[PDB]
RNA sequence: UGGAGCUUUACUGCAGGCUGUCGCUGAGGACUCUCACUCCGGGAGGAGGACACCGAUAGCCG
RNA sequence: GACUCGUACGGUCACUGAAUCCUGCCCAGUGCAGGUAUCUGAACACCUCGUACAAGAGGACGAAGGACCUGUCAACGGCG
């Protein structure tokens, strides 16, 4: 389905309608310095490593939209629930 | 499963050991102080159990009686010599250097002094080819060009008992008797005729290996069976 | 002023530097062609020996001991084991080579008791430690004000019970506070969790 | 949501082999050398050589 | 340490199973082996960023292996 790159809508920060810009959320890199990162190292050893021996599961036939709605004025953004969409193209 | 037979071999039990207590003598070359001057007389010819080949008993001047890796042609009374100044005749032992190029040699040392390592089986022989101040090229019975220290001692001639292989065993019993004189477990049951628990090619309703026979060289003992690291197989091509 | 000993000490801070590096290259060749436990007339490291308790007196013996480097020489399990226990290559022993050296030294001298020990280098496969051993039954030792304590019947085979310097550090007893919870007053007493 | 034996490109691991790297290990992307170390020799000495063996670790096969 | 007081006319690993007449075609898949410009390929060391240091992110190099090519069926097997 298609969706406008920009459009007016409620900005929870300014607390009033403003023209937002929609963007698909890009993944942020990992530092590798989180507790979970340290635990994988602490708890891995000879033989099976329990949970750290499991491997990334499957996928769903269709994912929900993962977007950021950034306000054109104050510049801050907010998230919203997503809806399943086989494809999402922006207009302009 | 259970360890395969090739693994029972290593533990070196009676079943897999050679009848050493029945063997006569390693036929390593005699050691000479130097300047040669060492000759002996062939007092008798004997049968070498461990090699199914004849061997000669020699009595050296200094009173030392030893069995020697006999080449073809040695007879009682004959006189053998071992040293650098040794006369280039069949049965004599001298450094590969003192041996003229183009002469058949046997019981060749791998390292000067080891007493001989190569070409000791029936009828075989190494052909000396190239000489030098650094290396002596010898052609081993396998047809391989071997580079040896020219100081490595050897015997002139081919090993006695040639053509031993020409005659067939004919019956199992004959095979039996020879096997009984070597470090070998005989007869042989094909792995494909064994239970799966006993060998990689075992099991199955009908006999046939359940895998390709060419195993990798890094295969672990117990798994390394069949055609080891084969570069090819069959005759075709 | 600095003592003559401080120089032996100083040299051994960096065994692969200076003259000693040269000395070690020398000695080790001889050490390698030597036994497992060899009695020597004088400590290689005088400062260390005297510092550990050594004394130029009767009933005092010194011995160099060779031991293989590396992890544990472990045999692979011959019966069922969960993945966690099918381990062989990375398993290391809980006793350190030095403690192992003191014990071997002690067997050679069934009548002497280990007073202490220290390392004297290693090549790529050996590890050498010199062990100071004492003769509890010789006077001159009994009558000694500094060592007579090692004659007490309570000290019979102190090494095999880990009462040695190296024994106690290995046992995790070095700290008197944090971290020595399951260690003091003994490993066995804490359910063997240290 | 029993047991065991057996199988395999079932899941997960463990030996073993191959391969790189660090230590042993030294002198003047390729080379010479000798002094550790290795092998041959009864010995003198000979062959090899900072490699290999051994210790540690990593990738592949398993 | 066995093999081994053994050394290729040896002895290890496998298949077939006296003699006689014979034993066709297939290397695509799998297996083994060799080769390989390029691609890919770990750790140590090295470089960049980050941190007064460290964690960490990235880079260059690139072993065996793999991709790729070749050999091989009295290898596994196949010949509708
Ligand atoms: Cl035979
Ligand atoms: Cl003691
Ligand atoms: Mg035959
Ligand atoms: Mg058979
Ligand atoms: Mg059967
Ligand atoms: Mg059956
Ligand atoms: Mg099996
Ligand atoms: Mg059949
Ligand atoms: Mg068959
Ligand atoms: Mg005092
Ligand atoms: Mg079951
Ligand atoms: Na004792
Ligand atoms: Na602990
Ligand atoms: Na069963
Ligand atoms: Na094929
Ligand atoms: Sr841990
Ligand atoms: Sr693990
Ligand atoms: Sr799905
Ligand atoms: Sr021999
Ligand atoms: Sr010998
Ligand atoms: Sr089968
Ligand atoms: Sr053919
Ligand atoms: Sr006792
Ligand atoms: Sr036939
Ligand atoms: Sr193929």
């Amino acid at each position: 389905m298609q969706m406008p790159r920009r459009f007016n809508t409620y900005c929870p920060h300014c607390n009033e309608h403003q023209e937002h810009e929609v963007e698909k959320v890009r993944s942020g890199r990992q530092t590798g310095m989180k507790w979970i990162d340290r635990q994988r190292e602490r708890n891995s050893g000879i033989g099976n490593d329990g949970k750290f021996s499991k491997v990334p599961g499957g996928d769903k036939p269709t994912k929900k939209t993962d977007l950021k709605y950034r306000c054109g004025e104050c510049g801050k953004a907010h998230l919203r629930e997503g809806w399943r969409a086989g494809r999402l193209e922006f207009q302009e | 499963g259970r360890r395969i037979q090739g693994q029972r071999r290593g533990r070196g039990t009676s079943t897999f050991r050679a009848p050493s207590h029945r063997y006569k003598a390693d036929l390593e070359h005699r050691k000479v102080e130097d300047g040669d001057v060492i000759a002996g007389t062939v007092v008798d010819i004997e049968h070498d159990p461990a090699r199914s080949a004849p061997v000669a008993a020699v009595e050296f001047e200094d009173g030392d009686r030893r069995l020697i890796l006999a080449p073809e042609g040695v007879g009682v009374g004959d006189e053998l010599q071992v040293g650098v100044d040794a006369e280039i005749a069949p049965g004599n032992t001298l450094p590969l250097a003192e041996i003229p190029e183009g002469v058949p040699v046997c019981n060749v040392e791998s390292s000067p002094g080891d007493g001989g390592k190569f070409a000791r089986a029936s009828g075989v022989n190494a052909q000396l080819l190239t000489h030098d101040r650094n290396v002596a090229v010898v052609k081993l019975p396998s047809g391989e060009m071997k580079r040896l220290d020219p100081q490595c001692r050897a015997t002139i001639g081919v090993v006695g008992g040639g053509g031993r292989t020409d005659k067939p065993f004919v019956k199992a019993g004959n095979k039996h008797h020879k096997m009984k004189a070597r470090g070998t477990k005989w007869p042989n049951v094909r792995g494909v005729a064994m239970n799966a628990v006993d060998h990689p090619f075992g099991g199955g309703g009908r006999q046939h290996p359940g895998k390709p026979k060419s195993i990798s060289r890094n295969a672990p003992p117990g798994r390394k069976v069949g055609d080891i690291a084969s570069k090819r197989t069959g005759r075709g091509g | 002023a600095r003592s003559a000993y401080s120089y032996i000490r100083e040299a051994w801070k960096r065994p692969k530097e200076g003259q000693i590096a040269e000395l070690m290259w020398h000695r080790m060749q001889e050490w390698r062609n030597e036994p497992a436990v060899v009695r020597i007339e004088r400590p290689t490291r005088l400062d260390r020996a005297r510092s550990l308790g050594y004394k130029a007196k009767q009933g005092i013996i010194v011995v160099r001991v060779a031991i293989r480097k590396g992890s544990s020489r472990r045999t692979r399990f011959n019966k069922g084991r969960r993945s966690k226990r099918m381990m062989v290559n990375r398993i290391t022993r809980k006793k350190n080579i030095q403690r192992i050296a003191e014990e071997r030294a002690n067997r050679k001298f069934p009548n002497l008791r280990v007073l202490n020990s220290y390392s004297v280098g290693e090549d790529g496969r050996h590890k050498w430690h010199e062990v100071i051993l004492i003769d509890p039954d010789h006077p001159a030792i009994k009558s000694d004000d500094q060592l007579s304590w090692i004659s007490r019947t309570r000290h019979r085979l102190r090494t095999f019970r880990g009462l040695t310097s190296a024994g106690r550090r290995c046992r995790g007893l070095r700290g008197q506070g944090k971290g020595s919870e399951k260690v003091r007053p003994s490993l066995r007493v804490n359910g063997a969790k240290a």
